[PDB]
């Protein structure tokens, strides 16, 4: 299947990215990042479709909490703003 | 900093092969290194089980992240000298890289 | 030191917290790879060409780093899952379990 | 091809390997190398047919002294017996 989609892409964004854009046969993300020490930071991108539901089901406890949401829809992440639980 | 290519020429002069590999004198190999980081991206073509063992690894340390390797990769040929020594041209399979990914 | 080489790994699907939209199976054993790559690569580490002459060259420029150990033959399993609108779907997922290793 | 070659393994065995054998379609071998101490090891085992040009022969100068020899006949590596390069040098 060929990609057809458009993604804003932020700190996930392919060497070869256009205007911070990605395309993809997958889904838009953008997530939501905590660290160890506070800073909180924002990430955005495109998910292959292959494993798409692995990385668009929601985890209950990593390291440092972080949540994560997709759509497919031209540019859909910018209207995306995830939280922590 | 994430999974890509990056370049790396093998000069066989440097390597001391000058002396059985007749030409090229040399070539383009590229490497591939970087991190794995989840959610993995759709340019780092990774498999389902790269992609389970990435967010098993957020959750249990003691399992290694996703490695960045060749994903694609290109023949070239060259012209070497056989165990008898004497020009014999050979096609050499994945000698390039033409692409990295999380596996 | 010790080499490239399939180490076990159960994936159960509530520690990563699939337990809600997988139905089944509730885990898999996945395994994964792990280990050196040192030189020589040997037979069993079914390297490539690529992966050869990058081992050789990181031991004379340590700038170059050696070779990975990953999966070099993976095969599939069936999941049960409850799909965006509560639907039971049987899906053939690729690439799931490692059924091999190799420095690549 | 088939592996055809049967060859002795040391630190370099397959997991899978019985009585320190091992099988392949390339060539057998014996390298010695030396650690940070001083102290050399023996290894042995099977290359594969791609990529024994490259690793047969080696390269004069790696970071760590070492020298690999193959061959070809069942258990030949037996008979191998490689030694350090002189540290000739200036
Ligand atoms: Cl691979």
């Amino acid at each position: 299947t060929l990609p057809f989609l458009k993604c804003y892409c932020s700190h996930h964004c392919p060497e070869d990215a256009i205007n911070n854009t990605c395309i993809t046969n997958g889904h838009c993300f953008t997530m939501i990042e905590e660290d160890d020490q506070g800073e909180t930071t924002l990430t955005s991108g495109c998910l292959g479709l292959e494993g798409s539901d692995f990385q668009c089901r929601d985890t209950p406890i990593p390291h440092q909490r972080r949540s994560i949401e997709c759509c497919r829809t031209n540019l859909c992440n910018q209207y995306l703003q995830p939280t922590l639980p | 900093s994430s999974c890509k290519r990056h370049p790396l020429y093998v000069d066989f002069s440097d390597v001391g092969w000058n002396d059985w590999i007749v030409a090229p004198p040399g070539y383009h190999a590229f490497y591939c290194h970087g991190e794995c980081p989840f959610p993995l991206a759709d340019h780092l073509n990774s498999t389902n089980h790269a992609i389970v063992q990435t967010l098993v690894n957020s959750v249990n340390s003691k399992i290694p992240k996703a490695c960045c390797v060749p994903t694609e990769l290109s023949a070239i040929s060259m012209l070497y000298l056989d165990e008898n020594e004497k020009v014999v041209l050979k096609n050499y399979q994945d000698m390039v890289v033409e692409g990295c990914g999380c596996r």
